[PDB]
């Protein structure tokens, strides 16, 4: 986990944003549920992370 | 407190709050008594092949072939038609089947209509 | 071809009056020799099909498929010749001479030129496959399955033959090229409409089609091997030759009716596969895979555009490869454990450390990752498909989720797990078995390099 | 078989225990809340009707159902434990090495040599095993689990092959 | 090279000036100049010694031509022969037609990277070029069916026409 | 107890109890520990369901109904409010890019022959 | 000297036919290797048509 | 056209060059470990070089080569293009790779099957350079379904654990719901 | 007694192993401090 | 008891929180200066905002109770982080985490459009967040110090079980499909 | 078999520590400030928010264009 | 900022919504308005690939920010003072958009009070 879903394997999701970057500002509803996505992620894996008892859980 | 702990086909009520185990009457202790014989005899029989030492050949089980058999050939044999299979052959068959004409039909159709007119644009579409 | 079609013939007085014990190894030595032989085949001029003499002609379609069926003769040599060594010599001969006879018809068929004498020995298939079923099986419903899959083949074959011959008073010739150059517009009309369904229904039966296919899990879990691979890595995909010359007439009539065959393999492909994802034999969880991938070239085949027709032979040939694969592999452990029930022999990366390798590139070509060749098809018809309709990458895609759980299904239930306890009697793997799969995967990967050879007639 | 009350009470104060682990955290606090269980299980023990105590059963089930962790702490070699059947990969049956190669086979000579010993000594106890079972079946077949002990000298216990050849815990 | 700017075309270089004013070294100047000298040179000494030896054997090898033959609209009704001779040539003529498209697809994919950050303007010749292409290739040869021959885009071609009178003629009025 | 005689093609095969392996005892000796599963023992009509990498039946601490209100709530809360944040979106107290040479028409794809209209920006 | 060893064996020879691969396999055939123009600024030269790139006029004094 | 072409490019190869040195066995079974921390260790110094040119110059790379098909009016072919988003990842995922590579040794020193797992960790990191550096969709699918397996066997790395298998099944089941839009 | 006594006495607060080092990365500053102001002198 | 893994561990933790000039900080508090001065979905910036204040929460958790505390491990301890390969690659990526997030930063061509005016109050919300978070994170935490009894809050179960998610997905569906397939 | 521990396993007691963990530790805890510090010194602009943000009240229509309210 | 609150909780009339403002003639009240220029020359500013988004009036001051970067390198640590340069320049123009949007704030109400103004003695 520490190389595969860290830092180099879930990479690649939001990598492929990257490289359709240009493609990407000229819409402007799909770009909105992007953002839109992260902040429900942001929150519910952080909400789910404090109440954790196992450390490679809270890593993750 | 906290009301109780409500079951479901998904998340089963545990043994530590079901009723059985906290009224007991003899006869539930004669029926439940050897329930460990009849695995014993399951047991010390499977045990008595697998500690063999002439036994090169794998141990069948009959509980395993009953259950492929239940799963594969005795279906039809034993099926009865009756208005909930036939039913539910319909609705679980052809109507889904249906459903996706209906869905593929109007859209073939909306596509169709909308070029004819020059709607839809497809100056660089070329490979199909 | 009289080529490669006379050293076929000639295999068979060759098998017959070889020596007592030799007749698996000389039969397995020219085999591979014919197939090599065949290997010349595989290129194509500009855009004239191949043509040698009147009765027999070759094109970017059949050769890939001709090659194909001469290199798996030497596979159900090998993998058959575990257990027929223990029966008569004459019994063992005889079965060299039906697995050479059943090729005989194959190569025959592929490279033929007129519709006639493809549709005679497209049905003559029947024989060398029926007895191999019933006769040399190793089960008791056999004999009902071989009933299942002769009676299915031909209730379908015979509406063909009688609109073959009506094509002949009518049209003319049925040479595949007079054909080609002299089509006219098949319009909507009831006696055409007919005429569609006859001529399409006899190639529909052997894909199979989702509901004309009860045969196929019948005839191919209790055949022999030497027959389970056949029935579903190269006659399967006759009956797809059959679709993609026979549609050369059928034009435009088969937009306007397509429609029932579409719905029902587009949306029977995601049941199918969910029988896989709830199966108690292994032969079985193969076999319903085969109707999988085989809807997936039905659905192909009736959109009549340049990528589906590539896609289609690309998955055509693909999944033959690889659903032969995996009846080896079922073969293996079926006869180590004299059982097909998955749960039975769970564990055997423990036991056999390459056989999971084996397994687990058997599972990955199911699984179609890219550049696969199974990938480099699916994802072919799911473009012309999208093209076709925008819905159907739901319906599409939804199989390439679920073909994933299925496919490794199998690698966790009888690879990644305890081995079990009671089963004593696991060998190590014969270098016949490893060669054998060896044989197998190892043309895929290659051909992986250069997917011009078999693209299809439209490359 | 039948789980006695008495077994049962216990089983719940083992499990109660290792649950309040899981909430308790801190060495100190578990010590002041273990006595308090503790103590508030002794304080009532002179209960002559057993129905009274399942009655006092009747709550401290649901007590315990809904005072437990959602995520209590199990040890890692156990079911639920992060470490359980991690080293099972590696647990190859004793039987498998008589399949191997005699190059192999000669690359270990002493090991070799006594395992034959052991299947010598399993095959002439086998049969020993075996009438030791129907010399002391019980009438109607075998009616509990557990398995009787050799009972004579010079005898191995019955059934005794897997359980003592079987794989260590940690085999690698 | 290998090839006529005609054909690609590729816009002269426009290479900087370096001229680090700062006193510390440009290491990028030592990694280049290291390269060059542990493996580039004797790739390029490889390279000559391969060239030379090509150059003792020449063997030559020329281009197939294919003589313009009757197509298809002169092709007589079922003259099977002419049938053939004018099948092949249109088909001839989509396999160039097709590396026509080709070549086109290559140019504005060097049109986007060359220009980087600036291909939305600097080379919009490329897109136009290849909007006339592309639709042009779809009247063309577009939605003719895997059983495509020079019967069916006359076919196709005659409904184009056939609109066209229709449209000029409404037009005329 | 056999199944319901709803004509499914069942037979006479026992009703167990809808309870997956993972409810098993792991102390308990099994012959197929993997699936804790002893010898035998009839075996459950969907066993390639309930099996231990497959749906579980384990019973969870709070109750399945409370279990899909809060979780049905939550989305549910959260994706509602999701919306009334769009229709009253955060901005900064400042106005639009003002952008040089007409919102740079000829380098934001624009036809050279089309004359972009006059737009220009002055001092504020 | 197994660091060494591991060098050309792994870094020299590799390089050595990539380099081969990509001077003149792929650079006899066009539009194989592309890259976006080198980004120059008004000043500095360019080196093939020798002219200085005009720079810019005066900056409105705009400092801090 | 500079070394930024080849150098860049034949990072890839220096990183599949121990997949290839497994089946031969020549490795010595007990150092190869190490021979595959200082590959990565040869590959990252030498990833190091595209990052120089990328700040000095301001110069990203498109490297096509070996045509695979001319389907149609398509090119599919192997190709790459070095940028700002590839240049520097592949120089942090080789600095990050080689860091656990080496950690590895440490955590990982009693697993029978080591040679094995750092075989697996290798054939992650091509799969993953490939998902960075590519430029048809097709060759980014690649990629994103390379590590996707990848993960799926070295999630299941402990094999027997009953649950690591759900996992792993699990970690392909959501990976395939994604790639239903890609 | 022993999670308590002996050496595992006397654990650190939170925010007091958050400036660990802190002891000498003032000195740290300081010295590079001086070194910037006797740069800046020389100049 | 092992001072190297505690350091760095707090050097990974400070760099989840985004410590001014540490590596966190050229990248996180950056969005979110960038994220404040933008066009967003009003109830999209908030969840960020919790969101960054969560991220020190869980970090205090890690270092609470994993290090500042009294020892609960099982009494024979075998702690040990002397071997060179964990203290090498530890300390190869731990100059990672105090450097180069400048390095990049300042050596990558300036290419985004710079936030330069902003209120002041928003500035730095990202440092209050943080420090709030690992206030109050502190507090609740050393509140478990405190021999009161503990209730178990529902809210507090929501949370643990991973908001219930893994029994509803992970169950019902997968039922409900397998039960269709049979 | 071999021997090969520096360290010793400790029964209920504080592990043996050695020097080189922890001066590598102190090393880099109180380097890690070292950087802190530094770069707030040189760049305190960068977290302070260098450029003031101007109050919009105190801005007078006259430069803001304003025309008044008596046309 | 705070007029947020004012716009949604408050009447949404007095504040403006940046979507469509500016709304009336900006040159409208305003004595001979300097029209904006920059130095930078297009064909140079496409020169430097300077892309869209950072395309603005003070997009001059990149050009010669790359310019130090490009030379003084390996040197990152330096080409400080032309950075501080844009960044002030970034200042500037930014200044420019709340006096707009101030500008339009202000003249909301002027209008809007100016409607019930001269309409309630009638
Ligand atoms: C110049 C030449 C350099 C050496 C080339 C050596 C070969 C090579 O790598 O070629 C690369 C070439 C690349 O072509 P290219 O267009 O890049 O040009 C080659 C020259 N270079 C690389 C320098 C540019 O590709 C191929 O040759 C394709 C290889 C395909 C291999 C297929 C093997 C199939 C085997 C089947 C066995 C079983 C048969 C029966 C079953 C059939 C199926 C059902
Ligand atoms: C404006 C800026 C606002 C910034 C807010 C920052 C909040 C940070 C998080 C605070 C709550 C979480 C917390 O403190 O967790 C630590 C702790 C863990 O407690 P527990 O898991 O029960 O373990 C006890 C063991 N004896 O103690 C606890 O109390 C855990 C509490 C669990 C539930 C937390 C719910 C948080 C909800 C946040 C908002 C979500 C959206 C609405
Ligand atoms: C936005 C909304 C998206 C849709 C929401 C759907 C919620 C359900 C998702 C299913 C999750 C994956 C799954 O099958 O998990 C079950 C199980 C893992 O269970 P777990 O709780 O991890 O416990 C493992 C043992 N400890 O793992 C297994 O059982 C693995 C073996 C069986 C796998 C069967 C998978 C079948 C999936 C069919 C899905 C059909 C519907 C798809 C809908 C979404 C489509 C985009
Ligand atoms: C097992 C059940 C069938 C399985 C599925 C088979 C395929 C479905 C279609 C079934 C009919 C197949 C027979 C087709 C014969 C040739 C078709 C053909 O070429 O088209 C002719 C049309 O074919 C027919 O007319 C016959 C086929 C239609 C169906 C009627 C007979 C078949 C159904 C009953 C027998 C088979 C069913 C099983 C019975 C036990 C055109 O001639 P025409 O009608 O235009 O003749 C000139 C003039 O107009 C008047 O003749
Ligand atoms: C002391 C208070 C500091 C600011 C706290 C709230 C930060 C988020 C809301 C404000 C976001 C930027 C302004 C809007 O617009």
């Amino acid at each position: 986990s520490a190389l595969l879903h860290s830092s180099t394997m879930v990479v690649a999701g939001v990598f492929l944003l990257i490289r359709f970057y240009p493609l990407m500002e000229t819409n402007k509803l799909v770009q909105t549920m992007t953002l839109c996505l992260g902040a429900i992620t942001t929150l519910f894996t952080a909400l789910c992370a404090i109440t954790q008892n196992d450390i490679k859980k809270i890593v993750a | 407190s906290f009301p109780k702990y409500k079951p479901s086909r998904l998340a089963t009520l545990p043994a530590t709050l079901d009723p059985a185990e906290y009224d007991i009457s003899p006869e539930t202790r004669k029926a439940q008594a050897e329930r460990l014989a009849i695995r014993s005899r399951l047991k010390r029989e499977y045990l008595l092949q697998y500690n063999d030492p002439n036994r090169l050949g794998v141990i069948e089980d009959p509980a395993l072939i009953r259950w492929t058999y239940a799963r594969s050939a005795n279906i039809y044999p034993n099926f009865r038609p009756t208005p909930k299979t036939s039913l539910l052959g319909a609705l679980f068959g052809i109507g889904p089947l249906f459903f996706w004409y209906y869905v593929f039909k109007t859209d073939r159709d909306k596509k169709e209509k909308l070029i004819q007119e020059g709607k839809l644009d497809q100056t660089f579409n070329i490979s199909y | 071809m009289l080529k490669i079609i006379i050293p076929t013939t000639m295999l068979l007085p060759m098998t017959w009056m070889s020596k007592h014990n030799m007749i698996w190894i000389n039969a397995t030595v020219h085999s591979l020799l014919i197939s090599l032989i065949s290997l010349s085949l595989l290129n194509q001029l500009g855009e004239n099909s191949l043509n040698f003499s009147l009765t027999f002609f070759s094109d970017s379609l059949s050769a890939p498929l001709l090659v194909l069926t001469t290199w798996l003769l030497p596979l159900m040599l090998m993998a058959s010749q575990s257990h027929l060594s223990k029966e008569t010599t004459t019994r063992k001969k005889l079965y060299i001479t039906m697995l050479i006879l059943l090729q005989l018809f194959l190569i025959m068929t592929f490279t033929a030129t007129e519709l006639i004498l493809f549709y005679i020995l497209f049905e003559a298939t029947l024989v060398p496959t029926l007895i191999i079923i019933t006769r040399w099986g190793n089960q008791t419903e056999r004999l009902n399955a071989g009933l299942y899959f002769l009676f299915y083949t031909l209730a379908g074959s015979l509406p063909l033959l009688v609109a073959l011959v009506y094509i002949q008073n009518t049209t003319g010739s049925l040479n595949f090229l007079i054909i080609h150059y002299w089509s006219h517009p098949l319009s909507n009309s009831w006696s055409n409409i007919f005429m569609w369904l006859a001529c399409i229904m006899a190639f529909m039966v052997k894909m199979p089609l989702y509901g004309l296919h009860l045969w196929l899990p019948k005839a191919h879990v209790e055949a022999p091997i030497a027959g389970s691979m056949v029935l579903a890595a190269v006659l399967l995909k006759l009956g797809g030759y059959g679709m993609m010359r026979i549609t050369t007439i059928l034009n435009p009539l088969t937009n306007y009716m397509a429609y029932p065959f579409l719905m029902l393999s587009m949306w029977g492909m995601i049941m199918t596969s969910s029988i896989c994802l709830r199966q108690t034999d292994l032969k079985s969880l193969i076999a319903y895979s085969s109707v999988s991938h085989m809807a997936l070239v039905i659905v192909a085949i009736m959109i009549q555009t340049p990528w589906s027709f590539m896609g289609a032979t690309a998955l055509m040939i693909a999944h033959g490869l690889t659903s032969s694969m995996l009846f080896c592999l079922a073969n293996t452990n079926y006869e180590r454990v004299h059982s097909r029930t998955m749960i039975l022999a769970r564990g055997l990366q423990t036991l056999l450390p390459l056989m999971a390798t084996w397994w687990l590139m058997a599972s990955l070509t199911n699984l179609a990752l890219p550049p696969s060749i199974n990938l480099i098809g699916e994802l072919f018809i799911i473009t012309a498909s999208f093209s076709w309709s925008n819905i159907t990458i739901i319906l599409m895609g939804m199989n390439m989720m679920i073909t994933a759980l299925y496919s490794l299904y199998m690698l966790i239930t009888t690879q990644r797990g305890k081995y079990t306890h009671h089963i004593n009697n696991i060998k190590a793997s014969f270098t016949r078995e490893n060669a054998l799969m060896a044989l197998h995967i190892l043309p895929l990967l290659l051909l992986t390099l250069n997917p011009k050879m078999i693209l299809g007639p439209l490359y | 078989a039948y789980l006695t009350h008495q077994q049962k009470v216990l089983r719940l104060y083992k499990r109660a225990l290792r649950h309040l682990e899981s909430w308790c955290v801190h060495r100190d606090k578990y010590r002041y809340f273990a006595c308090l269980m503790r103590a508030r299980f002794d304080e009532h023990k002179n209960e002559k009707d057993m129905v009274k105590a399942t009655q006092l059963l009747r709550q401290a089930e649901e007590e315990f159902w809904y005072g437990q962790h959602p995520q209590p702490y199990i040890f890692p070699e156990s079911p639920g434990g992060t470490s359980y059947e991690r080293y099972e990969c590696y647990k190859v049956p004793e039987w498998c090495l008589d399949d191997w190669h005699p190059s192999e086979k000669a690359m270990y000579p002493d090991y070799f040599a006594k395992r034959e010993q052991w299947k010598r000594l399993r095959r002439e106890s086998w049969e020993r095993e075996v009438k030791q079972l129907q010399e002391e079946t019980p009438p109607g077949g075998p009616r509990t689990e557990a398995l009787p002990p050799a009972r004579k000298e010079g005898d191995l216990p019955p059934l005794w092959w897997h359980i003592v050849t079987r794989p260590r815990e940690r085999p690698m | 090279d290998s090839w006529d700017k005609d054909v690609y075309p590729e816009p002269p270089r426009r290479t900087p000036a370096p001229a680090p004013q700062t006193s510390l070294p440009n290491p990028v100047t030592y990694l280049t100049k290291i390269f060059d000298l542990l493996v580039d040179r004797p790739v390029t000494l490889a390279r000559e010694f391969i060239e030379q030896q090509h150059a003792k054997n020449r063997y030559y090898y020329y281009h197939r031509e294919f003589r313009r033959v009757p197509d298809i609209t002169e092709c007589e009704e079922k003259d099977i022969l002419c049938m053939f001779e004018a099948e092949m040539q249109w088909r001839r003529d989509y396999k160039v037609d097709q590396e026509i498209v080709n070549i086109i697809q290559e140019r504005l994919k060097a049109c986007q990277q060359r220009e980087g950050e600036s291909y939305r303007q600097n080379c919009a010749k490329e897109l136009e070029q290849f909007t006339q292409v592309s639709k042009a290739f779809q009247d063309r040869y577009s939605d003719l069916g895997a059983h495509y021959s020079a019967r069916k885009c006359l076919a196709k071609q005659k409904q184009r026409m056939l609109a066209e009178r229709k449209a000029a003629k409404e037009a005329a009025a | 107890e056999p199944y319901p005689d709803d004509g499914m093609g069942y037979g006479d095969y026992p009703k167990l109890p809808d309870r997956s392996q993972q409810e098993r005892d792991p102390w308990y000796d099994w012959d197929h520990p993997d699936l804790r599963l002893n010898w035998g023992e009839p075996i459950h009509w969907d066993l390639d369901m309930y099996i231990r990498n497959r749906v579980d039946t384990s019973p969870t601490p709070v109750s399945w109904n409370t279990m899909c209100k809060h979780l049905s709530g939550f989305v549910a809360f959260m994706l509602f409010m999701f919306w009334v944040g769009e229709i009253y979106p955060s901005y900064q107290p400042v106005g639009p890019k003002q952008y040089p040479y007409n919102d740079l028409y000829l380098e934001r794809g624009g036809d050279p022959t089309k004359e972009p209209e006059p737009v220009v920006h002055y001092e504020i | 000297y197994r660091h060494s060893i591991f060098a050309v064996t792994h870094v020299l020879i590799p390089v050595w036919i990539i380099h081969y691969y990509l001077k003149y396999h792929v650079t006899a055939k066009p539009y194989t290797v592309v890259e976006r123009k080198p980004r120059i600024f008004p000043g500095d030269t360019i080196l093939e048509t020798g002219e200085v790139i005009p720079l810019m006029k005066e900056f409105p004094d705009q400092h801090h | 056209m500079n070394p930024f072409a080849s150098l860049t490019l034949t990072t890839l190869i220096i990183l599949t060059i121990p997949i290839m040195m497994s089946n031969s066995n020549i490795y010595k079974t007990n150092l190869y470990p190490n021979y595959v921390k200082t590959t990565v260790s040869y590959a990252f110094t030498l990833s190091l070089v595209p990052l120089l040119m990328f700040m000095h110059t301001g110069q990203e790379m498109i490297i096509s080569n070996w045509h695979w098909m001319t389907l149609q009016t398509v090119e599919l072919s192997l190709s790459f293009k070095m940028d700002y988003f590839s240049v520097m990842f592949i120089p942090v995922a080789l600095f990050v790779t080689w860091s656990i590579m080496e950690f590895s040794m440490w955590y990982m020193h009693s697993d029978p099957f080591i040679n094995r797992f750092f075989k697996y960790l290798v054939l992650f990191l091509i799969t993953m350079m490939i998902l960075v550096t590519a430029n048809n969709l097709f060759q980014l699918f690649i990629g994103w379904e390379g590590v996707g397996i990848m993960s799926f066997l070295l999630i299941g790395w402990w094999h027997g654990r009953t649950d690591a298998n759900t996992a792993a099944l699990q970690a392909i089941l959501y990976n395939r719901i994604g790639d239903i839009g890609f | 007694a022993w999670r308590y006594s002996g050496g595992f006495a006397n654990n650190v607060s939170f925010v007091g192993a958050l400036l660990k080092g802190f002891k000498w990365g003032f000195a740290a500053f300081v010295v590079a401090v001086g070194a910037e102001y006797y740069l800046e002198s020389q100049n | 008891a092992m001072p190297f893994t505690t350091t760095a561990l707090i050097i990974g933790s400070l760099a989840l929180t985004g410590m001014p000039y540490l590596t966190g900080f050229y990248s996180k508090d950056l969005i979110i200066e960038a994220v404040n001065m933008s066009y967003t979905n009003a109830w999209a910036l908030l969840m960020t905002l919790i969101a960054t204040s969560l991220t020190a929460a869980y970090s205090t958790r890690i270092i609470f109770f994993a290090f500042l505390g009294k020892p609960r491990f099982p009494p024979l301890v075998l702690i040990n982080e002397n071997n060179p390969l964990l203290i090498n690659s530890i300390k190869r990526l731990l100059i990672g985490s105090i450097f180069a997030g400048f390095i990049i930063s300042n050596n990558i061509p300036p290419m985004t459009v710079p936030n330069t005016t902003m209120p002041l109050y928003m500035k730095m919300t990202a440092l209050i967040v943080t420090i709030m978070g690992f206030m109050l994170a502190l507090e609740l935490n050393n509140t478990t110090y405190y021999l009161k009894f503990k209730y178990p809050s529902q809210t507090y179960k929501f949370s643990n079980m991973l908001g219930y998610y893994p029994s509803i997905m992970h169950r019902l569906p997968t039922y409900h499909n397998l039960s269709m397939s049979q | 078999a071999g021997g090969g521990v520096h360290i010793e396993p400790r029964y209920r007691q504080f592990p043996q520590l050695t020097r080189s963990q922890l001066i590598q530790a102190e090393f880099f805890s109180a380097t890690m400030w070292f950087w802190i510090l530094w770069r707030f010194w040189h760049d305190s602009d960068a977290v302070l928010g260098h450029f003031p943000y101007p109050d919009p009240s105190q801005w007078t229509d006259e430069e803001l264009g304003i025309l008044p309210d008596d046309e | 900022g705070a007029h947020l609150a004012r716009r949604y909780l408050g009447d949404a009339s007095k504040e403006p919504d940046p979507l469509r403002m500016p709304t009336f003639p900006p040159d409208y009240g305003f004595p001979e308005r300097k029209e904006r220029e920059m130095v930078a020359t297009q064909q140079e500013m496409n020169d430097a690939q300077l892309m869209l988004q950072q395309r603005d009036y003070c997009a001059h001051y990149l050009i010669q920010l790359l310019k130090c970067k490009r030379d003084s390198f390996p040197n990152f640590l330096a080409c400080k003072h032309e950075q501080h340069d844009w960044d002030y320049c970034e200042h500037l123009d930014y200044v420019k958009r709340m006096k707009e949007f101030e500008r339009e704030r202000r003249l909301l109400q002027r209008k809007k009070r100016r409607e019930q103004r001269e309409a309630e003695m009638a």
